[PDB]
């Protein structure tokens, strides 16, 4: 029980881990791609404008169909839009205006959200008795709900400011598995394409990969010197991108257990809060704290373009599963579709 | 697994930490260069079809005028 | 801004909540006291409305930079081009129009820009003949009319043959719409 010895062993273990990584850190991604011609200047255009919210958009999430999308706003309303016709499919009054995230079930049957209320509310979209009040309210986290992603109609994972992540059984409202490990507020989480694993970023400058079925942490990635605000899984599931306060996006590979590339530039000083890959994973779009968005070239580590021409109006963003569009939310209540 | 955070002690937190670390030390780590090669290959194979990179012809753009 | 995220995502929500309860009334971001407060304070809907409204206005106001221009400035040499994009406030959007008299669109664009510049005095509109850029033979007739948009030394967008993506007979409003659909123009 001697703490000194325990925390000492921890340090030596961490030391052993860093060296192992260094032994494998023989080259950077940029070198491997120094022969790959840069992508053409990415200049996306606004196609659709979603008008409805009465306040700052906090989060948004695309549906599997790459058409219907959800958007949580400061106005205390969750709206399901039809990106194609800018029409509002569902309008859902929330009990709080402070919503940090909003998930969309891969079946389109359910939608979820959470925030400073510390609860992950779930709503039923397809029903004779349509739901706008609530189906379930997953209460348990002793901290704000930062992020949540559906696994199916009955299971959903949620990250929280209480330093924990957790898998819930919607039908019971009970916390099936609790993922403990981070030493600070978990800011984001992202499911692997096969949903058997998922990674999470926290205010401890570390991203952790967890095995949903086993309920334990597989690997812990480090590199950022500040809180990791956003995290997004790569399409092939062998890696993921992170965004933190130190104004750098990092690409971590599972097998390598370390960062393959870092994305930054001397002019960039704002912390990154949103990160999303394109369909091919060639572009790493990053939304910064200054409401700007940079389209990075995942391969060459250089920025391929600017999303929204630096109009200081990007609070959140997300890419469609078919990679046909990027949706952005803003402090002025409007959302835009780009491609 | 089904752990309630606020109830853990400084000790068993470090215990779970060292346990996790021990497990992490035994990780079969792949060479960075190798991983980068595979990453590049995957991307390159699909980059040419990526709508956001190549652009979407107005003809097939779901978000018409 | 500068530093820790406090405008977007979870942290944005946290800070917004704080400002709300301040205007009307490390590893961890929120204090236990603040947590208890959320689970104890009954937020007045009216104050919520006023807050949401005021917040958007504050941003609207912080992004609205004073009218400093109003005319389409002519760049004689490529040097004047480099100097204008570098020696300029990072918050000021610069729209340069590389042109050549007599070329389809070049003239029409210039005309539209005259009024667009008056409509957006916060944006610096500049024009320069391809022959005056001195960039070898990169800005040619097959590229003209080219419209470059800079901001804080960063090249936001480079539009080749901009007019080909506008109506046969366009006006100021058309260029306005086009640039708005790219988030390249500030607000009025
Ligand atoms: C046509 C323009 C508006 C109705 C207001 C501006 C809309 C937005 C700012 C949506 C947020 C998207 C951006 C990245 C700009």
């Amino acid at each position: 029980s001697e703490l000194d010895q325990l925390r000492q062993e921890a340090e030596q273990l961490k030391n052993q881990i860093r060296d192992a990584r260094k032994a494998c850190a023989d080259a950077t991604l940029s070198q491997i791609t120094n022969n790959i011609d840069p992508v053409g200047r990415i200049q996306m255009r606004t196609r659709r404008t979603l008008r409805g919210h009465l306040a700052k958009i906090y989060a948004m999430h695309w549906g599997t169909d790459s058409r219907l999308l959800l958007s949580a706003s400061q106005d205390g309303k969750l709206i399901i839009w039809d990106s194609y016709t800018t029409n509002k499919v569902h309008a859902i009054p929330l009990r709080s205006s402070w919503v940090m995230t909003c998930a969309y079930a891969p079946s389109g049957n359910y939608v979820a959200c959470g925030g400073l209320d510390n609860i992950c509310s779930i709503y039923n979209l397809k029903t004779r008795e349509g739901n706008v009040r609530v189906s379930r309210e997953l209460a348990g986290h002793t901290g704000y709900l930062s992020c949540c992603r559906f696994l199916d109609d009955n299971q959903i994972v949620t990250s929280s400011g209480d330093t924990t992540c957790a898998l819930w059984d919607i039908e019971t409202g009970q916390q099936t598995t609790t993922f403990t490990g981070h030493t600070g507020d978990v800011m984001s989480l992202s499911l692997a394409p096969d949903t058997r694993l998922f990674v999470s970023g926290a205010c401890d400058a570390s991203a952790k990969l967890w095995d949903v079925r086993e309920g334990m942490c597989r690997q812990t990635f480090t590199g950022h010197e500040s809180d990791i605000n956003a995290i997004c899984f790569f399409p092939n599931g062998n890696a993921f991108a992170t965004g933190s306060d130190d104004a750098t996006c990092r690409l971590f590979d599972l097998r390598a257990d370390q960062e393959l590339m870092t994305y930054s530039h001397d002019n960039i000083i704002c912390g990154i809060t949103s990160v999303s890959f394109s369909k091919s994973g060639r572009l790493l779009l990053a939304g910064y704290d200054d409401f700007n968005c940079n389209v990075w070239d995942a391969l060459k580590a250089d920025r391929a373009g600017v999303l929204a021409g630096h109009d200081n109006r990007v609070s959140c963003l997300g890419v469609t599963d078919d990679g046909m569009a990027v949706a952005t939310g803003s402090w002025d209540s409007f959302l835009k579709i780009w491609n | 697994p089904v752990i309630n955070i606020e109830d853990l002690t400084e000790k068993d937190k470090l215990k779970m930490e060292v346990d996790q670390l021990k497990k992490e030390v035994t990780l079969e780590r792949m060479l960075v260069s190798k991983c980068c090669e595979e990453f590049r290959d995957y991307v390159e194979e699909r980059s040419g079809e990526d709508p956001l990179v190549k652009g979407i012809p107005e003809d097939k753009n779901p978000f018409k005028e | 801004f500068e530093g820790q995220a406090s405008h977007t995502g979870p942290k944005g929500v946290i800070n917004d909540w704080r400002k709300f309860k301040l205007e009307s009334e490390f590893s961890r971001k929120m204090s236990v006291q603040e947590y208890e407060l959320i689970h104890k304070d009954k937020e007045d809907e009216n104050c919520l409305r006023k807050y949401r409204r005021q917040c958007m206005q504050d941003m609207h106001q912080k992004l609205s930079f004073g009218p400093r221009y109003g005319f389409v400035y002519e760049l004689e040499s490529g040097e004047q081009f480099l100097e204008t994009i570098e020696k300029e406030q990072k918050i000021t959007t610069i729209v340069v129009h590389i042109y050549e008299d007599g070329i389809k669109g070049c003239d029409a664009l210039n005309s539209s820009l005259i009024c667009l510049a008056a409509e957006y005095p916060m944006v610096k509109f500049c024009k320069i003949k391809a022959s005056n850029t001195g960039a070898g033979d990169r800005f040619s007739s097959d590229v003209l009319p080219t419209l470059l948009v800079y901001k804080g030394g960063e090249l936001l967008s480079n539009f080749i043959s901009v007019t080909e993506q506008l109506a046969e007979e366009f006006f100021t409003g058309d260029v306005e719409s086009f640039l708005n659909e790219y988030g390249l123009l500030p607000e009025k």
